[PDB]
């Protein structure tokens, strides 16, 4: 796990070299040819760049706008294609934030209906 | 009020049977590709079941299609929920959740999808769904109903006449609300309520330790140390022992990722059961006999938890 | 609303043809079965080109080169490895066979439930209330056509638990006491139609002291008229 | 009779409607 050294009498710790697998993110070659490339589990300083729990995800941009998933990396991160389009990096969403008008005396009651 | 415990999903685990069998070896990978295809066909063994642990995720926990917040106001007609919504001020988890929580070479372990604080969202979404829109949010649209009259329909989904919650509304507020602090007493110190949780990791984990421990082993040859081989004997004896190590090596992920595929099967069908409680058990009531713990069951309430689902039944 | 029913249903299976028809990708997941079993044979095919530390893979040419005293340790070398593979091969059957067991099981279980009566198990017939379900035929499994009742337009109603008549409390026998801020009806949950509260409709049980929320309206006897004229 | 069944609607808009007596047990009552 660590080693003292010999002549320093400092302990330090033993990693492995980074290593994992190599995942390419695309969409399907019927609408576009671009690709960008997950190197999991890794950092960026050993392998448009984002870093993530997930590991170094180079050639698509990151944004601050969250979607609902489309194609997953992990860790909380989805990618898309996007306007002019290109491959995204988001925060998931699980979905429309929404609420309930829960008042103490209101209910809410189907007027019409559909089969589907 | 009663808790059943069900597990979703194992750790994503992955090897590499290169750096498993073969780590920094040229001459032991010539011989490691005489076999075959068997690491790919391991390899896609594993990676199918880490594809499938999020498939048991999703199918337990995405059963929405928003996200419902709760109220501003929470007035529940006396019935106390402060312990199993979120709490605001910290990852949103409640106080129960908190409590669930704090109780439980070549090779890697891979994310999940959604990590705890999705989870806590699709539960928040739930449990404001189940307080305020009864079960309606299920079905399709949430529809708002006052609390107290969503109890009345499901009292008289057990054979109860409405009238009887309303008589004793106070009574069944103040025992619900009682109900709610002896589950947390129960979880709160002792772990053993969460075992069946416990096992799951323990069991993956001795799994990989098992694993590992076996690169130490001989198999039949002069050293279990694929360098001490390499620099001690010429190809012609070396490939021999290299052999030994490798069929040894190989039988033991073979034997990893097979006991792994059963197990992963064990799960498989907890979270088909786990997702089939949410739906029928949280989404609506079902009438079914000792689904959703002992007595006539009239409501409940998912929790999150590592690696698992937990349900509390009412 | 029969006409109206009738053209949802029609257009809904119109929908369901469209949605089958040039994208394969709804039956992934009999497609799936189909690829898994192919592989797993022709991995166990391939395997059989492999050496497995043996001088050649090819069992002839182990036989026409060496005599027995060597010959008999190559084709061992094979038998093990292609044995091995034999084992493998099986084991991933029976896991993957018990996943389709599984899978059959419930299938069978829709069917008698979905198609056979209808269950009132929610997300069991896909979502909303069930009504109805038809099998179809499919290619190494089966198709369940879903027909469930959605909600669409809702309308927001003021409530109550009760209403307060002569200092009885009026619980309705089914449904839910709703206004729509001059008048108080009772109707059914699940589509509303509104109903003039009267003694047929609500039960008598405790008093106006004991239920909070109730409210004050005026209970119709049907038979007071019937007395009168 | 009015005990078994409920009035909702009319005889224009179901199909298969047909024309019976349907009874009701007040109507002897109140002329006794
Ligand atoms: C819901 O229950 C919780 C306890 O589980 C209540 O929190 C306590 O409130 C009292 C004041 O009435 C404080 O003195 C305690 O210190 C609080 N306990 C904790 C752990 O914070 C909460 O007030 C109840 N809410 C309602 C509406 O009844
Ligand atoms: C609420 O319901 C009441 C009762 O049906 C409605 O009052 C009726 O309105 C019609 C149309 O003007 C009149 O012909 C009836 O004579 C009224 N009935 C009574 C008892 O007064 C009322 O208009 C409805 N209000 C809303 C906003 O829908
Ligand atoms: C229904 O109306 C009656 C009056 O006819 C209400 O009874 C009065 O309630 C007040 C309190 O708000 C008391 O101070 C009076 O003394 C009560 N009058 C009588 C004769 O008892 C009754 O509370 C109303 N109920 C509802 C639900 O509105
Ligand atoms: C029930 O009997 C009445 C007659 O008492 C039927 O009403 C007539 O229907 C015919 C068409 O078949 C019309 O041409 C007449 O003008 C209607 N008479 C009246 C007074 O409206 C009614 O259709 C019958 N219903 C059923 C189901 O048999
Ligand atoms: C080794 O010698 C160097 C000087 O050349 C000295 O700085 C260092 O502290 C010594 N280390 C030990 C363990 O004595
Ligand atoms: C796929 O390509 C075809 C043309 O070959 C095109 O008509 C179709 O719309 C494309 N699919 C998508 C999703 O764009
Ligand atoms: C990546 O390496 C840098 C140092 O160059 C370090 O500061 C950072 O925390 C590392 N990130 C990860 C995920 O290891
Ligand atoms: C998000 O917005 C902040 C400013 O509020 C900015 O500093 C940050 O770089 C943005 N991040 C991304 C991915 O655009
Ligand atoms: C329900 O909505 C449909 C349109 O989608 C309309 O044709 C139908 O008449 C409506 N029915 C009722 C009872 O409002
Ligand atoms: C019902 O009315 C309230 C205002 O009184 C509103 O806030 C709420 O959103 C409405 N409900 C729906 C489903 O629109
Ligand atoms: C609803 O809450 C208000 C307080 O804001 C209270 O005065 C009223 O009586 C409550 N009504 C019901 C039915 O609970
Ligand atoms: C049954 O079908 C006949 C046509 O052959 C039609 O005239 C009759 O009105 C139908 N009755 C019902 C209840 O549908």
């Amino acid at each position: 796990d660590a080693v003292r050294d010999p002549q320093t009498l400092e302990i330090l710790d033993i990693t492995p070299c980074s290593f994992g697998g190599v995942s390419v993110i695309t969409p399907g070659t019927n609408t576009s040819n671009q690709v960008a490339v997950l190197y999991q589990d890794v950092n960026c300083t050993e392998v448009n760049v984002f870093q993530t729990r997930a590991g170094c995800l180079i050639g698509a941009e990151h944004v601050n706008n969250s979607y609902e998933c489309d194609i997953p990396i992990g860790a909380g991160i989805c990618a898309s294609y996007q306007t002019s389009q290109s491959i995204i990096a988001y925060t998931m969403s699980l979905g429309a934030e929404n609420s309930v008008a829960y008042s103490n005396n209101s209910i809410a009651i189907p007027t019409n209906f559909t089969i589907s | 009020v009663t808790t059943e415990i069900l597990p979703v999903s194992m750790t994503k685990t992955s090897v590499d049977c290169t750096m498993y069998i073969c780590g920094d070896s040229t001459e032991c990978s010539n011989l490691l590709l005489q076999y075959g295809s068997f690491c790919t066909q391991l390899n896609r063994a594993l990676t199918g079941i880490a594809v499938e642990q999020d498939k048991n995720t999703q199918e337990v926990f995405a059963q929405v299609k928003q996200i419902y917040k709760t109220p501003p106001i929470k007035d529940f007609g006396g019935f106390n929920f402060s312990q199993i919504l979120p709490d605001p001020s910290k990852s949103k988890r409640s106080f129960i959740e908190d409590l669930l929580f704090n109780k439980v070479n070549g090779l890697t372990v891979l994310p999940p999808l959604l990590t705890d604080e999705m989870i806590a969202q699709y539960t928040s979404a739930l449990l404001a769904g189940t307080i305020t829109s009864g079960w309606t949010f299920g079905a399709g649209a949430a529809l708002q109903i006052p609390f107290a009259m969503q109890m009345a329909y499901r009292f008289n989904g057990i054979g109860v006449t409405q009238n009887v919650l309303y008589e004793n509304q106070k009574l069944i507020a103040n025992q619900f609300n009682s109900a709610i602090g002896k589950i947390q007493d129960s979880l709160s110190s002792t772990a053993s309520a969460l075992g069946k949780l416990q096992d799951v990791v323990n069991q993956n984990a001795q799994a990989l330790n098992t694993l590992v421990k076996q690169l130490s082993s001989n198999f039949g040859a002069i050293s279990s140390v694929l360098n001490d081989i390499l620099s001690r004997l010429d190809p012609p004896e070396a490939e021999v022992q290299i052999d030994r190590l490798i069929t040894g090596r190989l039988q033991s992920l073979q034997t990893y990722v097979t006991q792994q595929l059963i197990r992963a099967a064990e799960i498989r069908a907890s979270a088909n059961l786990a997702a089939t409680k949410m739906s029928e058990c949280v989404l609506g009531q079902s009438k079914r006999v000792d689904f959703c713990g002992k007595g006539y069951h009239l409501m409940s309430f998912p929790q999150s938890a590592p690696h698992g689902v937990v349900f509390l039944h009412v | 609303n029969q006409k109206l029913i009738a053209n949802q249903f029609n257009s809904a299976i119109g929908k369901i043809q469209d949605s089958l028809s040039s994208t394969a990708s709804a039956l992934g997941k009999l497609q799936d079965v189909v690829n898994q079993n192919a592989q797993a044979l022709n991995t166990l095919v391939k395997q059989l080109s492999s050496n497995f530390g043996a001088i050649s893979s090819v069992l002839n040419d182990i036989l026409s080169r060496l005599d027995p005293p060597e010959a008999e340790v190559q084709i061992d070398r094979l038998i093990t490895g292609r044995l091995q593979s034999l084992q493998t091969y099986v084991t991933q059957q029976l896991i993957r066979a018990a996943e389709i067991r599984a899978s059959a099981n419930l299938a069978a279980t829709k069917m008698s439930e979905c198609v056979l009566g209808q269950s009132k198990r929610v997300d069991f017939c896909g979502k909303g209330y069930h009504l109805m379900s038809f099998p179809q035929s499919a290619p190494h499994g089966v198709v369940f056509l879903h027909v469930t009742y959605v909600p669409a337009q809702e309308k927001n109603f003021t409530t109550a638990p009760a209403i307060c008549h002569d200092g009885k409390a009026h619980f309705p026998r089914e449904g839910v006491f709703v206004s729509n801020g001059t008048h108080w009806f009772v109707t059914q949950r699940n589509f509303y139609e509104p109903q003039i509260i009267t003694t047929d409709n609500t039960f008598v049980s405790g008093n106006c002291d004991v239920v909070i929320g109730i409210v004050n309206n005026t209970v119709y006897d049907p038979l007071q008229p019937e007395l009168d004229s």
